[PDB]
């Protein structure tokens, strides 16, 4: 993934010519109406040339065999571009199937670590099966970590060897098969049965067996068919038109004229632009469900981003224990430890760890206290332990203050100042309360991903508004929004509020791009038109979202916009190029076609072509060669530039609009000159 | 000569724009379902009497109302021509028309084509001209304007399943716009010398002693609606070249203005309804640029005229053959472009006698689908088809979803737009080909060589595009030509209306999206050039082979 | 009529019908 | 939905076919009776023609108009139309050469360069108008036949010459029928 091979590898070019030959079958050509006409015309000219050779029909057999041969080259060149794009696509798919499956799964009889493990091959693992793994092994199947925490190497899938952190109880519980556990151990509960693995999602992404045409391709095909219909009528009716003014134009010339007129350049390359664009997504470490969602990224005007997990690296670690007035640091840690004994969230574990070195307290366990724990919830924004009589709770400032006011008491003035102080630099303030008495605040440091500021500047230039939606405190969100470069933010946002914001933006008709990492983003990821899920997040977010980013880049929408706009631009530019190519075809064939029926029409031979037969041949040869010459353009796409709509259209109309008017004039003239020099004409 | 031609074009366009702007405001009120001042009281009583409750109808019901009214008018006109001898106002006992001539004439006037394979002064009675032809001149024109009303409403309406009431639109267009404007034009025509009477034919004892029989009839009333509604059906065979129809150059100038009046006002009304006048001006800019160039080429071609005239012994080579002295070569050239860029079809000069290049441009103007100001209503939605192609290509080239006036363009719109665009060129090429493979079609030619093929190509192109003008040398009064052109006129008219109505039905249900920073503007020189390029390139590439064997071969010989 | 004209008319008609069918059902094509 | 369709078509048919033309005829005959009735020229009780319809003049003392390509006879109002002859048609060259030779023989005192309008048929076949320069080309033939001078013929041509409001919407023309009719009164 992300390691490019070549544009013309010798191993795949020879395999593409073999697949192009087997694509000459009428069943394969039936699904492409533009190329089917060329296929039919090639057979008609071949049969006509056979009749002239046998003497059954008067005419020049060599000329008909020369037109028919290049007509077969045109359909072979179109099938070669499609095979090259598909062959390069299946090469990436074959690269991913190559991931090694350990088949060494230590299934556990019971979930708790330390049980006896029985040798079971990986393929027998199904949903709900607990598998124990040790350092240095390979994860057998995708699942959610149920216990333990260790480093995981995901270079097999993401292509980068930087270790990641996987642990239970948080947003790092999701794990994927084929990765290598690094440090201690994990206890993974398989969540997907075989056949629905994340790797299968990546394969079906580039396998392209039965590719589904996007609505843009379908709409373009309608126009291409309509142009073919009008050119077929304008060529078929030419025979009775010329038959009255003299000898009728030969069928071979009419077939050659029709192929040169119908949009063979875009028609033969249309099936290669879609596959190449999907292959460029894999090179960008983006796994898209379908090409339709990719093309929707060219119209998005606002981008919604999560803070923790997406913009920041997550794994919030407590830094200092700031105590309230009248409370010492020793007392603060004791309450903090109690509320985080069973807290498996990354913040909860950091609370317990930080307290040990500060004060070496005896390691209490949950069963020793005979108490229950309140798990952290996005809606509640608080957690703690309801031990006998005494109550310990911690959570967000707003959640704790509301709970304190309902129970009774008032927030100390120093505490409110401390909350603002610790939220100014960017640390999220956690307020811990003991019953109705506030004990202090805890500062959770977070790390903002590097380079996000300049990437966000590129999004601003692209006309995309970046909004940071988070449920954290308003004061700390502003210090993180200004440390990332986003336009606007929305703090203290419940998971039901992010969904409302996407619907509110979609109400006006705009397209919303949403990126998220946590499980609470899954409802808001299925609503946005363009949804990108980090590979380091949960499995629920990965399936709810349209695309998955393997590099966990919050600003990965830039690459999605590139390819999404590139596919549309390549289709439009090539369509304009093909239609504009017909002007020189008329100046080369019409004077040649009626050289004997109307000698006065030779005044339109502005290119001064040598012979009427050489004039028609040069147009047919150029028609075939232009497809092969534009193969790298279709595979790479039209270059994208961050310009305005009126400036991008102007530049594209100058390169492919005016360029399409002038290129065939030079190309046909050069081919005609070469034929004259070689003595063929 | 060039200065005189430039002044004529500038004066015609300046006066047309001045008159069309107030009419656009009035047409915008009809589109917005706002009654014109002073008509609210009359409309309430009239609508109740006629059983029209202004009930909103969808595109299927709106299309059926237009189709039903046209079919009813077709049957009435067809039987009126057949039983003309049994009808009053027949001072000359002209018999009923033949089945093929009546069918062709009935279809021609219903489809707003007004192709005529007869001579009115010796074929039709006053009743047939007044109650049969003039009635369809009003009704066919109102049908086209009603359809473009629905399409304009589709763009300006949000999440709606209805496009107004067709019966209300037809009554409002005919009674408040077509009838009063035609009456003023007709009265001006009478003052200048046009005929308006019901007297029998007048015998004339000439100065030299010969006998002349002057035809009569209510010419002026028919002439006004013939010009205003882009009908083009002349009372006499000479059409607008007849002195009794177009007596002076003053009437001729008004006739050209009346051709472009409603089509230009519709563009002005389109911008006002959408709330952005730049959109309406963009359509006029694209239409005017093509129109201005076309007039200059025809004027230049006709000025050179016949090269043999100087050698034969004349003092000038200007092509005065088939032209009126009171108009001149320059005015005849302008009228030919105006009547062929639009779907009017009236002629003040014989297009068959035009030079090879002089007659090629009017023929090509018809072949591109009649989008250079087009007919009444038909030109606007004909240009809308090319606008949809333009935004589809422009949107792809900028990496954005195609859009026009904030409405997304989907697969269904492209499917209908492609079908609508393909209808007319298919009939022109297939119809002309069928004539060339039959003795009956070929024998109708008058001139030999490539110009003979131009007569056949012009006839089919005019009928399929509902223009009505002709290379009059062709003898089309045959059952083969009457039936073939009737099929082309019928399919060429209603075969575009049905997909356009379906386009309005699909677009009206959508909700317009507000323009963002990345939205491509649809106004300005860049989009005007793109729209012009889309129209010209599609139109040229389709008809280059046919034109090469016709006027191009004639010009180069 | 010549036997080559007849076989040239049906071929155009079949191709036009195939393309018209393809345009109507462009989703499958 | 049949009642709205039938009522709208019938009402519009009556308005456009039985009310609009009746109002136009009543107002036209009241305000402009002469033009609405054909602009007929009458002497005594016999109509001598219409001021807008051209006639076929073949005499030597009469100004000659443009050729008329009518069906039966030249300047036939029962069959209005042009020749519809193409530029490339050799039959048009034959007709022009015959007209040039005929005009040259009938006007031996004029310039050999015949005006173009006198050798080309009009678009209607009833053209009553020629340009003043075209009429002046025939002055020496008319002056000798009618025993008149050049000065009187130029004034008579100018008296029956009309020009448009502006110079580019039309051409200056001479009413041939009216000029020839006045030529008979002057000779009387
Ligand atoms: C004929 C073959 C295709 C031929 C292609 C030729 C390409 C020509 C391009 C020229 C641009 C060079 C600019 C050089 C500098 C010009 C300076 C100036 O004054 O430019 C004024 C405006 C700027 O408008 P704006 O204020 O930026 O934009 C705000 C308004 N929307 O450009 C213009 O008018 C330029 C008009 C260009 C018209 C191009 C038409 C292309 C037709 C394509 C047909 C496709 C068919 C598809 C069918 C399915
Ligand atoms: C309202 C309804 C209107 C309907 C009527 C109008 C329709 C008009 C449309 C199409 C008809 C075109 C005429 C028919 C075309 C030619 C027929 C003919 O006669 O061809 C003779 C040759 C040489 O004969 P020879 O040795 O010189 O003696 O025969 C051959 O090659 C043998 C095979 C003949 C034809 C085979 C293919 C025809 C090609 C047509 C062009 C299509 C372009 C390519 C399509 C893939
Ligand atoms: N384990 C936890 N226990 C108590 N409170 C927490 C815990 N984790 C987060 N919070 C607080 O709950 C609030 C809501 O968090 P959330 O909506 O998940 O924001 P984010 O997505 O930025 O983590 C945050 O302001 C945070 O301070
Ligand atoms: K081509
Ligand atoms: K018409
Ligand atoms: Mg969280
Ligand atoms: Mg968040």
């Amino acid at each position: 993934s992300r390691k490019q091979l070549a544009l013309f590898e010798p191993t795949l070019v020879v395999q593409a010519l073999k697949e192009a030959v087997k694509k000459l079958n009428p069943q394969a050509q039936w699904r492409n109406p533009v190329m089917f006409i060329v296929w039919i015309g090639s057979l008609l000219t071949t049969c006509i040339s056979i009749a002239m050779a046998s003497g059954a029909m008067p005419g020049n057999a060599l000329f008909s065999a020369a037109i028919s041969g290049w007509l077969w080259i045109t359909v072979l060149f179109a099938n070669f571009a499609e095979a090259l794009a598909e062959g390069r696509s299946k090469a990436q798919a074959n690269s991913l199937k190559g991931v090694k499956k350990t088949a060494f799964a230590r299934k556990l009889r019971e979930p708790k670590y330390g049980a006896a493990a029985d040798k079971v091959p990986a393929d027998q693992l199904r949903k709900g099966d607990i598998v124990l793994v040790e350092a240095g092994d390979i994860i057998p199947c995708d699942g959610e970590v149920i216990e333990g925490g260790a480093s995981v190497d995901e270079s097999a899938i993401t292509g980068e060897s930087a270790p990641v952190i996987r642990e239970s109880g948080g947003d790092f519980a999701s794990v994927t098969g084929g990765t290598r556990i690094l440090s201690d151990w994990l206890v993974i509960e398989c969540s997907v049965n075989p056949g629905e693995t994340f790797l299968d999602r990546m394969i079906a992404m580039v396998e392209g067996a039965q590719r589904r045409k996007t609505p843009n391709e379908i709409a373009l095909t309608i126009l291409l068919i309509a142009l073919t219909i009008v050119f077929l009528l304008a060529t078929a009716t030419l025979w009775p038109f010329s038959a009255w003014g003299g000898n009728a134009v030969s069928v071979t010339v009419l077939v050659a004229l029709l192929v040169c007129l119908i949009p063979t350049t875009i028609g033969g390359l249309l099936s290669a632009i879609g596959v190449a664009g999907m292959s460029r997504m894999l090179g960008a470490n983006v796994i898209a469900t379908s090409g339709r969602a990719v093309e929707a990224a060219g119209d998005v005007d606002v981008l919604l981003l999560d803070k923790t997990g997406t913009i920041t690296l997550g794994n919030r670690q407590a830094s200092e224990f700031i105590p309230a007035q009248g409370v010492d640091e020793k007392t603060l840690a004791d309450a903090a430890q109690l509320a985080s004994l069973a807290d498996e969230t990354p913040e909860g574990r950091s609370i317990v760890i930080l307290a040990k070195q500060r004060f070496n307290l005896r390691e209490r366990d949950v069963q020793s206290l005979h108490a229950t724990f309140v798990p952290f919830t996005a809606q509640s924004r608080m957690s703690g332990i309801n031990i006998d009589n005494r109550m310990i709770r911690k959570g967000s400032v707003d959640a704790i203050r509301r709970h304190v006011e309902a129970n009774g008491g008032h927030f100390p003035t120093d505490v409110d100042q401390k909350v603002d102080q610790v939220a100014r630099q960017g640390a999220t303030p956690l307020v811990v309360v003991e019953g109705s008495r506030v004990l202090g605040v805890i500062a959770l440091k977070d790390i903002v991903k590097g380079g996000i500021k300049e990437r966000f500047a590129q999004l601003r230039k692209m006309g995309i508004k970046t909004v940071m939606i988070t449920g954290d405190n308003r004061l700390t969100a502003a210090a993180i929004a200004a440390e990332a470069g986003v336009d606007d933010f929305l703090a203290e946002a419940t998971p039901e509020a992010k969904l409302a914001l996407i619907r509110q933006y979609q109400a006006e008709g705009r397209l919303v791009a949403m990126t998220g990492d946590g499980t609470n983003d899954a409802p808001a990821l299925a609503q946005a038109d363009v949804a990108v899920a980090m590979n380091s997040g949960t499995q629920a977010a990965k399936e709810a979202g349209n695309m998955v980013d393997l590099d966990s880049n919050p600003t990965k929408l830039i690459e999605v916009v590139h390819i999404g706009k590139q596919m549309l631009m390549t289709r439009g530019s090539l369509t304009t190029f093909s239609i504009a190519n017909d002007v020189a075809k008329y100046f080369a064939i019409i004077p040649a076609a009626f050289a004997a029926t109307y000698p006065q029409l030779n005044a339109l031979n502005i290119m001064c072509l040598h012979s009427p037969d050489s004039a028609i041949l040069s147009a047919v040869i150029f028609n075939a060669l232009i497809i092969v010459f534009l193969i790298p353009l279709a595979l790479k796409g039209v270059s994208y530039k961050p310009l305005t709509a009126s400036a991008m259209l102007r530049r594209n109309l100058w390169i492919y609009g005016l360029g399409g008017l002038l290129v065939p004039f030079i190309g046909i003239k050069v081919i005609d000159l070469l034929l004259t020099v070689c003595g063929l004409v | 000569m060039a200065a005189q031609g430039f002044l004529l074009i500038a004066t015609f366009l300046l006066v047309l724009m001045v008159l069309a702007r107030p009419l656009g405001s009035g047409l915008a009120r009809l589109i917005n379902d706002i009654p014109l001042p002073g008509t609210t009281g009359v409309e309430r009583v009239l609508f109740r009497a006629l059983g029209v409750s202004d009930r909103e109808m969808n595109w299927k019901q709106y299309l059926c109302a237009i189709l039903g009214l046209n079919m009813l008018g077709l049957a009435v006109l067809f039987f009126m021509l057949l039983g003309q001898h049994y009808l009053p106002l027949n001072p000359q006992q002209l018999p009923g028309l033949s089945w093929d001539l009546a069918l062709n004439t009935a279809v021609s006037f219903v489809t707003n084509t007004n192709w005529q394979s007869y001579s009115g002064e010796t074929t039709l009675s006053y009743f047939s001209q007044m109650a049969g032809l003039t009635v369809q001149n009003f009704l066919s024109a109102a049908s086209g304007i009603a359809v473009i009303f629905a399409l304009i409403r589709a763009f300006t309406r949000q999440s709606m399943s209805t496009l107004g009431n067709a019966w209300v639109d037809l009554l409002r267009i005919t009674l408040w716009v077509l009838v009063p404007v035609a009456l003023l034009i007709a009265l001006f025509f009478i003052q200048q010398g046009a005929l308006q009477n019901f007297l029998p034919y007048q015998a004339v004892n000439t100065v030299e002693g010969a006998q002349q029989l002057l035809p009569m009839g209510p010419v002026a009333s028919q002439e006004a609606i013939k010009m205003l509604g882009t009908n083009g059906g002349g009372f006499f065979n000479a059409n607008s070249s007849h002195p009794f129809e177009n007596p002076t150059a003053l009437t001729n100038f008004v006739q050209m203005l009346a051709i472009f009046l409603i089509p230009t006002a519709l563009c002005f009304a389109f911008g006002e309804v959408m709330g952005d006048r730049r959109q309406g001006r963009m359509l006029l800019w694209a239409m005017s640029v093509i129109f201005v160039i076309c007039v200059g080429v025809v004027m230049w071609a006709e000025v050179q005229g016949n090269p043999h005239l100087l050698a034969l012994g004349t003092d000038s080579s200007i092509n005065m053959e088939g032209k009126e002295s009171r108009f001149g070569v320059l005015v005849s050239s302008l009228f030919a472009v105006v009547t062929t860029a639009a779907s009017c079809g009236a002629v003040i000069a014989m297009h068959d006698s035009f030079t090879a290049l002089g007659g090629m441009v009017p023929m090509w103007l018809m072949q591109i689908g009649e989008v250079v100001f087009g007919g009444v209503g038909s030109g606007l939605y004909g240009m809308m088809l090319f606008v949809l192609l333009a935004v589809f290509i422009a949107g792809l080239m900028i990496g954005r979803t195609p859009e026009y006036l904030g409405k997304k363009i989907d697969v269904r719109e492209m499917k209908l737009t492609a079908l609508a665009i393909l209808v007319t060129p298919t009939l022109v090429l297939m119809g002309a080909a069928l004539a060339m493979m039959t003795d009956a079609g070929r024998s109708a030619m008058l001139n030999p060589g490539p110009h003979g093929f131009s007569e056949v190509l012009y006839a089919v192109s005019s009928a399929a595009n509902n223009n009505g003008s002709a290379f009059a040398g062709l003898s089309a009064n045959s059952p083969f030509w009457n039936c073939l052109l009737a099929f082309c006129m019928f399919v060429g008219r209603f075969g575009v209306i049905i997909p356009v109505m379906a386009i309005a039905g699909s677009l009206v249900s959508k909700k317009s999206q507000a323009a963002s920073s990345g939205t491509l503007p649809t106004h300005g020189p860049l989009f005007v050039g793109l729209l012009i390029g889309t129209v010209l390139l599609v139109g040229a590439l389709t008809f280059i082979p046919a034109l090469a064997l016709g006027p191009v071969a004639e010009y180069l010989s | 009529m010549s036997a080559g004209v007849i076989t040239g008319v049906l071929l155009v008609f079949l191709l036009l019908g195939y393309l018209v069918y393809a345009l109507i059902n462009a989703e499958a094509f | 939905g049949l009642r709205p369709a039938l009522s709208t078509f019938i009402f519009l048919l009556l308005i456009t076919g039985g009310v609009y033309p009746l109002l136009t005829t009543v107002l036209g005959q009241w305000w402009f009776p002469w033009q609405a009735n054909g602009s007929l020229i009458r002497e005594g009780d016999t109509v001598r023609g219409s001021a807008l319809i051209g006639q076929n003049f073949t005499g030597n003392g009469y100004f000659h108009g443009r050729p008329s390509a009518t069906a039966e006879m030249p300047y036939n109002p029962q069959a209005s139309g042009g020749s519809n002859l193409a530029v490339s048609n050799p039959e048009l060259d034959k007709l022009i050469a015959a007209r040039v030779a005929a005009l040259r023989a009938a006007n031996p005192d004029a310039s050999a360069s015949v005006p173009v309008e006198l050798v080309t048929a009009s678009a209607s076949g009833l053209d009553n108008n020629i340009t003043p320069q075209a009429a002046a080309w025939q002055i020496p033939r008319v002056a000798k036949a009618r025993n008149l001078s050049v000065e009187q013929l130029t004034q008579l041509i100018a008296k029956y010459s009309q020009q448009p409001l502006v110079k580019y919407i039309g051409q200056p023309v001479v009413n041939i029928v009216e000029l020839n009719l006045a030529l008979d009164k002057l000779d009387e």
